[PDB]
């Protein structure tokens, strides 16, 4: 969950040329962003350690991305060349006992069901 | 142009009467819809053909309809009538008379029905 | 759920000699009781209709018993000679997201976990 293996598949490019970033998303919204650099020659595999926070019953998702450190003839600083995402933790589902009532009215052509301020 | 009174009376198989609806109605092309509850009604079947009567009056216009409480349904591929498995003991009948062709009489219709019931159809 | 078939397996006794009762139990406590008699000769099967109440997310269980209408040389009035139970409705189980924290202290020979006013 905290350990990730990066593999450089460029023929003639070191991964040091790119700005690394990782983000953690709680139920879709983010909560933690960090930048990093990683040295890896063409072909090489390198490990990446990501400290994780204590996590409540929400659903957590990591996203790891590389971008352009500075402008290029074909694109501007920050442009994203590669990303991958992973489920950290699934969510805990709640189930709630409902005590409140529901009415019902039958007529020739309709069944009517009332609950709070909604009629079906 | 003038408004007319609408009355709807239910008559039981016994003969007892009850007013369901009594309201004035402005003259217009409309469809009025009503829903009424009836405790422990006498159910219509081929064994026991209990009929109710509706009596409908709007101004001087008067009509009468004969209905019977009965339910047909399919539960798990089985055919129910009033909540009992039904077996169709039947025959196919042509509206035919050797002297009159298709122009059959009520006296010949009654003969047919009494013969069918007397032979368990 | 409402409709039950009673079979009389005595050789020389009519069920009319016994006091019928049914009970419903919500999460184990009685909430409805009702007496009844049922005519059945030795061998016969008879139907018994039981009107059911509207039921909340709790677990409901129906019991149907027979007892002695009056004393006998071998037992008193109210002695039970037969009974059977049945599930009416399974319960709806709640799951609650917990937002409160938990503390953790490691030492040489013990891990200690505090939550509310309980230490494990």
């Amino acid at each position: 969950k905290d350990t990730y293996e990066v593999e450089n598949r460029y023929l003639f490019t070191n991964l040091e040329m790119f700005d690394g970033a990782w983000k953690i998303r709680k139920d879709g919204e983010v909560i933690e962003e960090k930048t990093f650099k990683i040295f890896a020659e063409p072909g090489e595999k390198r490990l990446l350690k990501i400290p994780l926070p204590e996590m409540d019953d929400s659903e957590y998702f990591l996203e790891i991305s590389f971008s352009l450190s500075e402008d290029t003839p074909w694109a501007e600083k920050g442009h994203v060349v590669a990303w991958e995402q992973f489920l950290l933790k699934a969510p805990a589902f709640e189930k709630k006992s409902i005590s409140d009532g529901v009415s019902l009215r039958e007529d020739g052509k309709h069944l009517t069901v009332e609950a709070k301020d909604t009629v079906y | 142009e003038e408004e007319k009174d609408l009355e709807v009376t239910l008559i039981t198989p016994d003969g007892d009467e009850k007013t369901l609806v009594k309201e004035t109605v402005k003259p217009e092309d409309r469809v009025l819809s009503f829903a009424f509850d009836v405790k422990d009604p006498k159910k219509w079947s081929a064994e026991t053909p209990h009929l109710y009567v509706l009596k409908l009056k709007l101004g001087e216009d008067e009509k009468k309809v004969n209905f019977g409480f009965r339910k047909i349904e399919i539960k798990d591929g089985t055919l129910l009538f009033n909540g009992k498995p039904l077996y169709i003991k039947g025959v196919n009948r042509h509206e035919f008379d050797p002297d009159r062709g298709h122009a059959v009489t009520v006296e010949r219709m009654i003969q047919d029905i009494k013969l069918m019931k007397q032979h368990n159809i």
